[PDB]
């Protein structure tokens, strides 16, 4: 069966001459009376892991800038820079001085979270040079015998996901959705991280030495893309020439529109009902504002994803209706109880709140740090496995209302006989110093106050000793994280003023935004009386 | 990057486009996160080329380059600072090179007792007491009641570590930004700040005093006070770094003192 | 307390915190000496198996702290049983599962009880008997005991 | 089995005897002609002797062989 | 670096070495097991074929010793 | 210094120069400050005798100090 057909897919199935030196030594250290050692057992693998490796079937490629453009156009509704990244990609790949893709430039690594969905993408390249698309996944996998193979001495060596992910494609030159990359650790024989820079660089990818393939593959016109999941995590052989691509976040109307769009027609798909599944528009925010917070959007399609196996589950038993009218009643029906409150309860008027725009390393949030300035002998108290930029941001917020007491009728002396009792509830904040000083600033003056806090508002920015709120990095995080949170106000320094007209306006519809530069601009802003 | 990057001769850019580049979006004392911008650059201007050839030379300076990287997200040329109402322009050298250490000091009313906050060093805070010392020494004169010691307390905030030189390369810095804290009045603009104090209250010749020029000017940043003794050592200096660099030449702590206190109505 | 344990049938244990004055005596000591431990409330984890016990806090009105800061800010946390899952320590630095526990607390003067520690209670007053009540239980219990 | 197995295992070690050993001291012939054209001390050509009398193992492919192998890389 | 290998005819194959906690990822290893592997600059080394090229050792002022054994 | 510099009989260095080397520019009471400063005159010296072999013995005095070296320290 196999020994007639792998003797004759090795020479007439086109196939590179490194390659082909393998297929031919195999065919000759195969085919020998049936032999029967164990390095002829998984060599009899790795024949029909050698063949059914696609080559001499490559898909017609695009050297132009223009179909590179509107290709990608019609895999998704904007790519505000990666457009810019894949143009270059391919108007320069033209340009460069080698002409082909021979791993001179790097790769289109979608390096960030796995948020989007990472199969269509793939989907719409394999139809933009006409090529074929596999997905797979390094999850779990933390070594050269699942990176590559197990040694050529003995039976055992099943392969690595490289040749799953190239045999079960189809082309020369394929998208192979290499998911979960992050992961990885050097844990045995060495360092299974050089063996991704093997997939990764120009000299080793031709020269593939591998433990499953001992003549060494070539990964020469294989297009590389790469799905990791942490940025911080990816070993320096795989940071070898690197391009970023990046990944961007979207608000609540802008998750709508795309639940609406680009991701419900993939989970009714899956169930296998395009158009049978109705969720209406107060139904689709019910699900989003209730359920989903964060940036990414393969996170959301779970929720709809559960939405369409349930909906399944209702057409398995009959299909009565053509359209079910999901209204409100059926909605807290599926999941008891919604992941969210509904809006302005944590946003109520509160003493200890702390209604502001935290940020966490998974994207923008809003944190509720438990304030109890007590009056006691002044003693700062902090719990919650705090770190040391925590006491940088107190001290410095409560040195600035030090210096800003006597404007709400404060007394003299606090800091000799407040307790401060400050609990973030998490551990701490990448976020430099503060995360937003000013939202614990406006705690803890609603805590020396005594006041309850405002309304629709999550306000941002880090504090300064000279009362001065500086320009913050990465304010569209937060800005997505309060309109995920319903709240419209957003207060921000004149620098990230100037971001707002630095950031796109698309996000930016559904918010009104103050003009602070100082601390004390922004305590008025979180306090229902004005003392 | 002409050669290698396939903008081979399409792209004009202005040296102020470069400058504006370098200026408001990497201000590394090195060139490589410059290389990393100098490379975006060139892949920038390099999709806009094969849409259809309409120059084959493209002009791009700081006009057309905010449509293409986007806004100053650092102030050109950092001789303007913000207003030094209570602060100082930082002026510090790290492996990285050139840092604008801006010193955060809070010189609120108190005991007259210190508070650190960061990587903070306690020899560092013993040059802010010698500085404070000074200042003891000059109250009325600098406008300020004579009891502070006593009554107005100290919070201080040097960016992350106080200084990377093991001793003050920015002694004067945390002392101007504390002096301004201590007067409310501005430090005046372009002039940032490298050197310590003696117990003698004097600026002596601190080691790295190119390092701290190349921080000057890597800034943008014209204005510096300097030891007499490294004016001694300023003429050892390849002057093309110091071209664009006006050095005030002191040995005292009160030169400077008397400097860039000018708008204390 | 103990007719409250047995009705949840949880291990009933004894932890007081009277004389406590520091906060990393509510956590633990850094890794700096052979057999160095964790903190007090991971060392609640250690009599009982299970991460639900009923263990009865006392004397709070002797809490002061001559350290900087209050550990009444642990006890905060212990108000709070998913605080506790972000408890600060040094030996062990466990974000533990610290929420099954039940709570129940002793002082036996309420105005020395601290400010951080004043609120969200209710006054469970308990004094002594008579001497017609002592004597009836003596040979109730205590003479049979 | 642990037998048949190893009668099985020792043609692929015969094989190795007599084709994959030859190839690996091929390799090694490589870079000993390397070692002539530039040219050792010959206290290093002594090395690379000496970790070729750990290698030069005809009796198996072993990981020591092929760590010697990097070694006379 | 590649200009002074450029003046004396000598190559260039820089090597960084950073961030080593082993004396044994700078040096060599035992052969006597695997997972037994050489400095970064031995493999590096191997790439030359010349003893004088231009090689370019990578900051020293950033490393530490972690492991038994100080990688400087 | 000028024997194992590889410096023979090609400049002068008076004890007035080796006074204001030592008087300005190192104050290391043993020897190893010292012979910093000697190796480094050496070397200026070595490489003015590089491009050019002039005189019998460069003239390096106490008043010609900050010419072959930097800033008196």
């Amino acid at each position: 069966s196999d020994l007639e057909a792998l003797r004759k897919k090795i020479e007439e199935v086109g196939m590179p001459e490194a390659v082909k030196t393998k297929a031919l030594k195999e065919l000759d250290r195969l085919e020998r009376m049936q032999q029967g050692s164990p390095e002829a057992t998984v060599a009899r693998t790795y024949l029909d892991w050698l063949t059914e490796v696609p080559w001499s079937k490559a898909d017609p490629e695009v050297l132009d800038i223009n179909h590179t453009r509107q290709v990608l156009d019609e895999d998704h509704y904007g790519l505000k820079d990666v457009k810019e990244r894949i143009l270059e990609y391919l108007a320069v790949r033209q340009l460069t001085q080698g002409l082909d893709v021979r791993n001179k430039a790097p790769i289109l690594v979608l390096v960030g979270p796995p948020g989007v969905g990472k199969t269509s993408l793939g989907r719409s390249i394999a139809r933009s040079m006409n090529r074929k698309f596999h997905r797979i996944s390094l999850g779990g996998v933390r070594d050269e015998a699942e990176i590559r193979g197990h040694r050529r001495t003995y039976i055992g060596a099943m392969p690595g996901k490289l040749i799953h992910a190239m045999k079960q494609v189809g082309v020369i030159n394929p998208v192979i959705l290499l998911d979960e990359i992050d992961k990885m650790s050097s844990d045995w024989r060495g360092d299974p991280a050089s063996a991704m820079l093997e997939v990764l660089d120009p000299e080793q990818n031709n020269t593939f030495t591998d433990h499953y393939l001992d003549v060494p593959y070539d990964l020469s016109k294989v297009f590389f893309i790469t799905t990791a999941n942490t940025l911080q995590t990816i070993p320096r052989p795989l940071l070898d020439r690197m391009e970023v691509i990046e990944i961007p976040g979207y608000t609540n109307m802008e998750k709508q529109a795309i639940a609406r769009q680009y991701l419900w027609p993939k989970q009714v798909r899956e169930s296998g009902m395009e158009g049978r599944i109705e969720v209406t528009d107060a139904a689709i925010l019910r699900v989003i504002s209730e359920y989903t917070r964060e940036a990414g959007v393969r996170g959301l399609e779970r929720e709809l994803g559960k939405i369409a196996r349930k909906g399944a589950k209702f057409w398995l038993e009959g299909a009565w209706e053509g359209l079910r009218t999901i209204d409100a009643s059926d909605i807290p029906t599926y999941l008891g109880i919604p992941r969210y409150r509904p809006d302005k309860a944590e946003t109520e008027p509160q003493v200890g709140t702390a209604q502001g725009l935290a940020w966490t390393p998974v994207g923008g949030t809003l944190l509720t740090i438990k304030v109890a300035a007590v009056p006691g002998s002044g003693k700062l108290s902090l719990t919650g496995q705090l770190g040391e930029v925590m006491k940088e941001s107190a001290q410095a917020a409560l040195t600035y209302l030090r210096a800003h007491t006597q404007d709400y009728g404060l007394p003299e002396d606090f800091y000799n006989k407040v307790d401060l009792h400050v609990h973030v509830p998490d551990g701490a904040t990448p976020k430099d110093g503060p995360s937003a000083g000013i939202t614990m600033a406006t705690a803890i003056a609603s805590a020396l106050s005594r006041r309850p806090a405002r309304m629709d508002i999550a306000m941002t920015g880090e504090v300064s000793l000279r009362g001065k709120v500086m320009p913050i990095g990465g304010v569209k995080e937060k800005l997505l994280a309060a309109h995920q949170a319903g709240i419209h106000k957003i207060v921000l320094p004149k620098d990230n003023e100037a971001q707002l007209e630095e950031l796109p306006k698309e996000v930016l519809e559904g918010l009104e935004i103050k003009l602070v530069e100082d601390v004390g601009e922004v305590l008025e802003y979180l306090l229902l009386p004005e003392p | 990057q002409v050669r290698e990057s396939g903008m081979e001769g399409r792209i004009e850019v202005t040296d102020a486009a470069i400058l504006r580049v370098i200026s408001e979006y990497t201000r590394e004392a090195g060139v490589r996160g410059l290389e990393r911008e100098l490379g975006k650059i060139a892949r920038k201007g390099a999709k806009f080329w094969l849409e259809g050839a309409w120059e084959g030379l493209r002009t791009i300076d700081a006009s057309d380059i905010p449509t293409y990287l986007g806004i100053p997200r650092y102030r050109p040329d950092k001789a303007e600072t913000e207003p030094q109402v209570g602060t100082a322009q930082g002026l510090a050298w790290t492996p990285v090179g050139g840092t604008l250490l801006t010193i955060e000091v809070a010189a609120v009313p108190g005991s007259g007792k210190l508070s650190l906050t960061g990587q903070l060093g306690e020899v560092m805070k013993e040059s802010a007491q010698a500085a404070l010392t000074y200042l003891r020494a000059h109250t009325q004169d600098y406008g300020l009641p004579e009891d502070f010691y006593n009554k107005v307390d100290l919070h201080v905030h040097v960016p992350d570590g106080a200084t990377p030189k093991d001793g003050p390369s920015a002694g004067i810095t945390m002392a101007t930004a504390i002096a301004s804290a201590l007067s409310r009045r501005p430090a005046r603009m372009d002039i940032a700040m490298t050197g310590e104090v003696s117990l003698r209250g004097k600026v002596m010749p601190i080691g790295g005093v190119k390092e701290k020029l190349l921080a000057a000017h890597q800034a943008g940043i014209h204005k510096i006070v300097l030891p007499k003794d490294n004016e001694a050592q300023l003429e050892e200096l390849p002057k093309e770094v110091l071209e664009g660099l006006e050095i005030k030449l002191v040995e005292d702590v009160g030169e400077v003192l008397e400097y860039l206190l000018l708008p204390e109505p | 307390g103990r007719s409250i344990a047995r009705s949840m049938n949880r291990k009933f244990h004894r932890i007081s915190l009277g004389g406590v004055r520091d906060e990393a005596e509510i956590r633990g000591h850094r890794r700096t000496y052979i057999g160095a431990m964790p903190g007090k409330l991971i060392h609640a984890m250690k009599q009982v198996g299970v991460i639900n016990p009923v263990i009865l806090l006392d004397e709070i009105d002797k809490m002061s702290s001559d350290w900087r800061g209050d550990p009444a800010s642990a006890m905060l946390e212990v108000l709070d049983p998913e605080q506790n899952n972000t408890f600060t320590d040094h030996y062990l630095d466990v974000p533990y599962d610290l929420s099954k526990v039940f709570f129940i607390t002793t002082a036996n003067t309420l105005q020395t009880i601290p400010r951080p520690l004043l609120d969200r209670m209710e006054v469970i007053e308990i004094p002594g008997y008579t001497n017609m009540e002592k004597q009836a239980i003596a040979r109730q219990y205590l003479w049979p005991k | 089995t642990n037998q048949r197995e190893s009668y099985l295992r020792e043609q692929m070690k015969a094989i190795q005897k007599e084709l994959g050993g030859e190839d690996g001291l091929s390799d090694l012939e490589a870079l000993r002609k390397k070692i002539e054209e530039v040219g050792m001390p010959e206290a290093v050509k002594t090395k690379a002797l000496k970790e070729l009398d750990r290698l030069e193992r005809m009796q198996q492919g072993s990981p020591e062989a092929t760590v010697a192998r990097t070694y006379l890389d």
